[PDB]
């Protein structure tokens, strides 16, 4: 009668009831985080350990999820992350809105291929409707439109301040690390810049670093913590007294011999130990480390000797100070080299207190002028937290410095789309006008959610925020209404373009394209077999 | 989901949701079905002339072994809502005609069967109802067209003896295949209502005794009670009885309510003992001046009684049942008096020889009733070698006095042997086509379904159901439709008209009626709520 | 068992007003732990831990860092304490209290449906005045004045138990922190964290304890006829052995010839000869190394009337090169005459109750020092080493940042008063929240007049009736006398960079709090 699979299998109406309730779980996580005007959450592991966020990405990674159709939300939020670098709150909330709508399309018996071709129709018509109704590239604004960018990323994070402190840092610290490759791509690698915490003073003294911030201590309490004019010697090799490999043993018939045996093990480590300072090198980096024979050489020298240091962190110092990490001897056969006149350059090389603790700058560096940042806390929590939203901050940056256009924030976009989408429905409408309406009404969620957030009457202020965009489209009177949002801190309409609140393009087009496909998949999963796990027998 | 909401928070509807089942789709209307088959598997194996028994095991242990579908079908336990209906269809046909304990189900279960295929090819489960409605009036309408009796109920009783030889044929009872079927028939002509064709069940009583051979079961006009002669050296023979039965206890006459008599000096003790004798003498000498020369009483005697029944040469029995006084009274014609001194002589019965039987070592002493006069009621006394034929002749000859007062009600017959059946298959088959609007394959799975029967009845008797049903089919169309059937040994022909099969024509209209209704009751279900386990 | 199908096994949510208002009454509920900790008339808490220990201490965040909380938004305030811990000296108890407050007076204004970042936004304007007020009420100081540095000072140990022997602190604390103030390369500093070692010996009186002009170490000499009297050692600081040890490698010797198993024992004798000749050429009077020395080193050692010292920590090695102005070599080979200790002082090893410690003192211009300590038991030791760590960071702080702040609730009162006269012209629903700030900042001095057990209404409606006008904006608390004295004439007189830290923490700590809507709890990480 029955299957003879041990587990448990579920058909029909069940599994799609279930994945639609899975999915509401998940977007009723980060739709309290939404807009300016929405709040924090703690998460808090079984063992103690506390981490304060409001990002999507961070929660849904924390959370554990356990139904199939929750993964689903979760990875569309990890591929946000990597493709686009922000905005991970909306895709999940939208994603799972498509759902939901398309539950009620499929429960009125209207096929599921036809629910998913209308979908496919109405993204592909968005991102054409978005991309002719841009506001401008990033000529006409110049810098402005960089300091409102890191603004308006900031008004949902601990950074969102009400001055210009940290939009100067992230702006700056983002075009000062312009590297130029070839055929024309002037990149800005937000990843090469090194992010400090400590706890310490307020938000308002944190500091912008010309040059690097190494993460490292002077070690030997006998070298120097100041050098000015210093050249920089990067190496990758112990210095420490020299070893023999395992396949090679010392065979004595003469004990004479023995002495002079021995003392070749330290000749060879204090001799190189010195031809590396011959070169006139005054701070010496190294990923290895230095015994107690090698540490004398370099204090009694005058020299800065840093130990135990990341690779990573050798490498960026290396290419922003133009020096060649030295690793072996070379020269073809040569006796010693040690490559002389292949060192670094930086104005300045200092060990500064930190709150309590030790951290060495390299000053302007010379070569490219490297940036670093190093940010103050009161705490731990809001160290990790502000971290986390320099990182977001200094990608929005880098993403409208490389995509040069801005679309409107403030739910411009999503309802400009909700009424350019109703009229292809109407046009097009032969048998999918039901899911091609469907698809533009989910995009009033976002405005929506804010108004919720905000503690606004949702019904009427979205309501009227339509009413202006649906003017400017039904009577082509040039009313240039297409720009406007809502202003959530006194539930008007405003000009996002006067306001200052601007988006990349990006974030948007992706967006409708990543959710789209995750909302197709999940409707394709009608039956659900689960295995019983090889636990009882 | 339930027990968990969007919100993180317990869902709970309704008690105990944890431990409920649902499941509708398809799959209740096919568990539906496949559970018949498991019910019509069963039966199907005992059907026809060479239909095997079943042993049925009680749960106290008591070990029976039948043929009749209402003995076997009433002793399940099976723990299922709607194969608990299949046994209630054979009831209904049971309690209104008394045949079909068998046919009913197999056919029921082919109506289920033959629909699995109408619900694959999309046909709506409503439908397919509504549509065997549509056949089953054409079946059922050509099932009356075929009919004729010679039957008058006065002496020309052969197609009547006929038809008890075919429903005993398929019993246990064989070996008095013409013994049993002449009692039947006696047992019921002798006390139906001709006037009204009304034929009173209390009038024919089954009694049997453990011991010798079916061979001696014999028609007995009379009643057969306990007997047990108060006085053991009573004669045990009376010749030409003039029966007095009294509902009253031979003792001195008491009141109903509270007494307490009050005795004080020694002329009312001494006193009192002289009237107590008068009363035991009055009320025996009550009896003798009505010629009475026995009386049957529902009470018992007093050591004082018993002496007096000696000397004035008068037996009794004691303690004879509430239902046997009212037979005796009636069979003799008498009448049940209260008291001793309202006996009469107008209220005696009439009776010849009364005497008791003794069985071998055993201590019975049953009662024979020679001769009566105008009894209109008749006792039947099965022997038999042991337990289990007994109680199966007592079913056997049940179905076969079952099948008379049929023929008394209605006196239209039909051709048995599968021809009956197989003729309607043929005509609906032929309507089936008239036409096929939305129903034509319902109709057409009705048609095959009344098949079930012949093909059945030809896989118990040996033969190849397509081999045989394929000859039939085509001789009942080439020619004008003879009542052509089917059989084991062939007989010969399978004229049925020479075979004399019989069966009763509102027997088979019953057999269709109730098997489509209960078909329809069990369609029309998709959702099915039953508990699970206590906690 | 079919399991009902979820997501999130065994997790917990809370959401809404009981997260709103339960983080902040987690809040009001720590704060109270140290609310009597504050003022000059605090009592002792007797802490007890696990091991069997007992803590008594009045310092906020000793006792703090005592306490183990269950809920996570008590949690947050611990970390508060062990921020301050090291950014400031005694910027302690008033940060806890005043941080409280400032989530008490939030907790009115959310439940009159105000937006959280109306709230938050508020605080934060306010924290501009808060700074900027204290800027302008400050008096410069002129740390080479002794007399001022010590009164500094006395300002910080009277709230502590140790403020019975003031004449003797005081001068403990502004000497040691002067010895270790570094200028060798481009840049002024001062070290109060790697050589300002104190050492506690029980026994004696607290009245004994002194600054030694070096450093001391509980250490023996190596062996008996090694001198332990030296009025003006030479001495040379090693790092290696004077042992004979196989090498990390493969080795092997055969033993062939009936001198060879001799022969290499007589080379292993010459290898130790070898390091004696090299460690006397510079005629040093005492060696202090880290690692073992040999037997027959020490034969080598006597005949030239050397002293050594065995196993000596690093932690103490270093602290001696600073005091003696010896250089510490880790090859014998290379020894020179500029690394020997010139300038030192006398080399003594005394005994301490059977106890032999060595002390190396009495030199020319030590740049390392230890402060000796005597005592009844560890109870009073351990108070004054705790207090004495205090009295340095402040004496550190001021020579630092020469500004301070009118204080004992002086400070306070002011402030209160500028946020109130600018919060007239606000206009705006900000105006309210705003002015709640202002009604925060007073709960120090009401603090300290409850602690005193003087009347809370006759003190600060007076007190704020004096802050009204122009002329003083010095009045405060005297938790003395329990009466309001203008501080002029008081003395309490505070570091304006702990002022300045106190306010910036407290907004700040709000401002963390305050966003928290839903707490999640139940989740495990891989």
């Amino acid at each position: 009668g029955p299957l003879s699979v041990f587990g448990d299998r579920s058909t029909g109406e069940t599994i799609r009831s279930q994945n639609v309730m899975a999915a509401a779980s998940i977007a009723n996580i980060v739709k309290s985080s939404l807009g300016p005007v929405g709040l924090d959450k703690m998460l808090v592991d079984d063992i103690g350990d506390v981490t304060i966020t409001n990002d999507g990405a961070t929660i849904l990674k924390l959370l554990e999820v356990e139904h199939p159709a929750a993964k689903v939300l979760c990875e569309l939020a990890d591929l946000q992350d990597k493709e686009v670098g922000d905005g991970t709150t909306s895709v999940v909330i939208i994603a799972a809105e498509l759902l939901k709508n398309a539950d009620e399309l499929v429960k009125q018996k209207i096929h599921p291929t036809s629910v998913i071709s209308g979908y496919r129709l109405a993204c592909k018509e968005a991102v054409r409707y978005i991309n002719e109704n841009l506001i401008v590239n990033t000529d006409e604004l110049g810098r402005d439109c960089l300091i409102n960018a890191a603004k308006t990323s900031m008004s949902s994070k601990i950074i969102g301040i009400n001055g210009d402190f940290f939009a100067n840092m992230v702006v700056d610290a983002v075009l000062a690390i312009k590297y130029t490759d070839i055929r024309g791509q002037p990149r800005y690698p937000v990843n090469s810049v090194n992010i400090l915490k400590a706890h310490g003073r307020s938000q308002m003294e944190s500091m912008l670093i010309s040059g690097y911030a190494l993460n490292c201590v002077v070690g030997s309490q006998g070298m120097p913590k100041r050098i000015v004019n210093a050249k920089i010697a990067c190496l990758d090799f112990s210095l420490q007294k020299t070893k023999m490999k395992l396949g090679v043993q010392v065979v004595i018939t003469d004990p004479e011999k023995l002495d002079q045996i021995r003392q070749r093990e330290s000749d060879i480590t204090k001799e190189r130990i010195q031809k590396i300072l011959a070169t006139g090198a005054n701070v010496i980096l190294t990923t290895g480390g230095i015994d107690d024979m090698c540490l004398k050489y370099f204090v009694e020298a005058g020299a800065m000797a840093v130990r135990r240091v990341l690779k990573r962190d050798l490498k960026r110092i290396a290419k922003a100070s133009g020096a060649t990490i030295l690793s072996t001897l070379a020269n073809l056969e040569g006796e010693e080299t040690f490559e002389a006149a292949m060192l670094g350059q930086a104005e300045e090389v200092v060990q500064e207190r930190i709150c309590d603790d030790e951290l060495i700058l390299i000053k302007n560096t010379k070569a490219r002028t490297s940036a670093s940042i190093i940010l103050r806390g009161a705490n731990d929590f809001m160290c990790d937290e502000m971290e986390r939203s320099l990182h977001d901050a200094l990608c929005v940056v880098k993403r409208v410095l490389e995509s040069k256009s801005v679309v409107p924030g403030g739910g411009a976009v999503e309802a400009a789309l909700s009424i350019y989408l109703e009229n292809y429905a109407t046009s097009m409408g032969s048998r999918e006008q039901l899911a091609i309406a469907e698809f533009a009404r989910s995009l009033l969620v976002i405005p929506n959610t804010l108004a919720v957030n905000a503690a606004q009457d949702s019904t009427d202020l979205v309501a009227k925020l339509r009413a202006f965009h649906n003017e400017a489209q039904v009577n082509p009177e040039r009313k240039n209404l297409k720009w406007i949002g809502l202003d959530l801190s006194n539930g008007k309409p405003r000009d996002n373009k006067q306001a200052g609140v601007f988006e990349p393009t990006i974030v948007k087009v992706k967006s409708l394209k990543f959710a789209t496909e995750a909302a197709i998949t999940i409707l394709r999963i009608d039956d659900l077999i689960k295995l019983h796990p090889e636990s009882k027998d | 989901t339930l027990a968990f909401d969007e919100y993180g928070r317990p869902f709970l509807i309704i008690k105990d949701q944890d431990r409920k089942s649902r499941l509708m789709g398809l799959e209740a209307l096919k568990s539906h079905i496949m559970a018949a088959k498991a019910v019509a598997n069963t039966m199907r194996t005992s059907l026809g002339p060479n239909g095997l028994d079943k042993m049925m095991v009680d749960k106290d242990g008591d070990v029976t072994v039948t043929n009749d579908g209402a003995t076997i079908l009433s002793m399940m336990d099976v723990d299922h809502q709607i194969a608990k209906l299949m046994v209630e269809l054979s009831k209904s046909q049971d309690d209104e005609i008394g045949d079909g304990t068998t046919g009913v189900v197999v056919l029921a279960g082919a109506l289920l069967e033959e629909a699995e295929q109408l619900l694959d090819r999309g046909i709506h489960p409503i439908r397919i109802a509504d549509g065997y409605e549509q056949a089953a009036r054409v079946a059922i309408e050509h099932l009356d067209k075929i009919s004729d009796s010679v039957l008058v109920d006065i002496k020309d009783t052969e197609p009547l003896i006929q038809t008890a030889k075919t429903t005993l044929g398929s019993k246990v009872v064989n070996s008095c295949h013409r013994q049993m079927a002449e009692i039947a028939v006696n047992a019921v002509l002798t006390v139906a209502d001709m006037e009204r064709r009304d034929v009173d069940f209390e009038l024919i009583k089954v009694e049997g005794k453990v011991g010798g051979r079916l061979e001696d079961t014999k028609l007995i006009k009379g009643v057969i009670v306990d007997k047990d002669f108060s006085h053991p050296q009573m004669p045990k023979k009376v010749e030409d009885a003039k029966i007095a039965i009294l509902t009253c206890p031979f003792e001195p006459p008491k009141p109903k309510t509270k007494h307490k008599l009050d005795v004080t000096s020694v002329e009312d003790y001494k006193a009192l003992q002289k009237y107590e004798k008068e009363k035991f003498e009055e009320m025996i000498q009550q009896i003798k001046e009505t010629g009475a020369n026995l009386a049957i009483c529902q009470w018992g005697f007093d050591d004082e009684a018993n002496h007096l029944l000696l000397q004035n040469n008068l037996p009794a029995v004691r303690w004879v049942g509430g239902p046997e006084i009212e037979l005796i009274a009636i069979a003799t014609g008498g009448r049940i008096v209260p008291r001793f001194s309202e006996l009469t002589a107008e209220k005696l019965g009439f009776a010849g020889l009364v005497q008791e039987i003794s069985f071998g070592t055993t201590k019975d002493k049953m009662l024979v009733i020679e001769q009566c006069k105008n009894s209109r009621a008749v006792t039947i006394f099965i022997r038999g070698g042991n337990k289990m034929i007994i109680e199966e002749a007592k079913r056997s000859l049940h179905d076969a006095l079952c099948v008379i007062r049929n023929l008394i009600r209605d006196n239209r017959v039909v051709y048995g042997g599968g021809a009956a059946e197989i003729s309607c298959a043929l005509a609906v088959s032929q309507e089936a086509d008239k036409c096929p609007t939305l129903e034509q394959y319902a109709m057409r799975a009705f048609a095959d379904a009344l098949e079930v029967i012949p093909m059945a009845l030809s896989e118990n008797s040996g033969m190849n159901p397509i081999q045989t049903m394929t000859e039939v089919r085509a001789r009942q169309v080439k020619e004008m439709n003879p009542a052509l059937g089917i059989d084991c040994l062939h007989k010969g022909t399978n004229d049925m008209k020479q075979q004399h099969v019989i069966e009763t024509l509102i027997g088979k209209k019953q057999q269709i009626s109730l098997a489509t209704q209960m078909v329809r009751m069990i369609l029309k279900i998709d959702d099915i709520r039953k508990p699970g386990e206590s906690e | 068992h079919r399991p009902v199908l979820v997501l999130s096994q065994n997790t917990k949510r809370e959401s809404g007003r009981k997260v709103q208002s339960g983080n902040i009454n987690a809040a009001k509920t720590i704060a109270d732990i140290i609310r009597t900790c504050l003022g000059p008339k605090s009592m002792m808490k007797m802490l007890l831990d696990p091991m069997g220990g007992i803590v008594m201490t009045n310092d906020g965040n000793a006792i703090l860092r005592e306490i183990q909380v269950q809920h996570p938004a008590a949690k947050s305030m611990i970390e508060i304490s062990r921020t301050q811990d090291e950014e400031v000296g005694d910027g302690t108890t008033s940060v806890i209290i005043l941080a409280g407050e400032m989530l008490s007076v939030a907790e009115h204004f959310l439940e009159q449906q105000m937006h959280p970042t109306v709230v938050i936004s508020a605080y934060r304007k306010a924290l501009d005045d808060m700074i900027s007020t204290l800027k302008k009420i400050s008096i410069p100081v002129d740390i080479s004045d002794s007399d001022m540095m010590l009164n500094i000072i006395n300002s910080s140990i009277t709230t502590k138990a140790i403020s019975r022997w003031s004449s003797l602190a005081c001068n403990i604390a502004l000497d040691a922190v002067k010895m270790v103030q570094f200028e060798e390369n481009g840049r002024k500093e001062i070290d109060i964290k790697k050589y300002a070692r104190v050492e506690k010996i029980p026994g004696g009186i607290i009245e004994d304890s002194c600054v030694l002009r070096g450093v001391m170490i509980n250490k023996d000499v190596t062996h008996p006829r090694m001198r332990r009297y030296i009025k003006n050692p030479r001495i040379v600081l090693l790092d290696s052995s004077l042992e004979y040890k196989k090498g990390e490698s493969q080795t092997d010797i055969e033993i062939t010839r009936e001198e060879d198993f001799t022969r290499i024992l007589q080379m292993e004798e010459e290898y130790i000869q070898q390091l004696c000749e090299d460690i006397i050429q510079l005629k040093p009077d005492v060696v202090i190394t880290e690692k073992g020395i040999s037997d027959l080193a020490q034969h080598y050692l006597m005949r030239a009337n050397i002293t050594a010292i065995r196993r000596v920590r690093k932690t103490d090695n270093n602290r001696i090169a600073r005091a003696c102005g010896a250089r510490i070599v880790s090859r014998p080979e290379e020894l020179r005459e500029d690394d020997v200790g010139t300038g030192a002082g006398l080399l003594e090893i005394k005994k301490i109750g059977d106890e032999y410690f060595t002390f190396i003192t009495d030199c020319k211009d030590p740049k390392a020092c230890t402060i000796l300590l005597r005592g009844a038991s560890k109870e009073i030791l351990s108070e004054v080493e705790r207090n004495l760590q205090d009295a340095m960071q402040v004496c550190r702080n001021v020579l630092l940042d020469p500004q301070l702040v009118p204080g004992g609730g002086a400070s306070e009162m002011a402030v209160a008063h500028a946020l109130t006269e600018k919060s007239k012209a606000m206009t705006g629903v900000e105006q309210w929240p705003y002015r709640a700030v202002a009604q925060a900042l007073e709960v120090i001095p009401r603090t300290l007049i409850q602690n005193c057990g003087a009347s809370t209404i006759r003190l600060l409606t007076s007190l704020r009736a004096k802050h009204t006008q122009e002329n003083c904006e010095t009045w405060g608390v005297n938790g003395e006398t329990g009466t309001l004295v203008d501080m002029k004439e008081l003395g309490i007189w505070e570091p304006l960079a702990v002022k300045l830290q106190t306010y910036k923490t407290a907004v700040e700590t709000a401002v963390l709090l305050l966003r928290i809507d839903d707490i999640v709890s139940g989740h495990k990480k891989k």
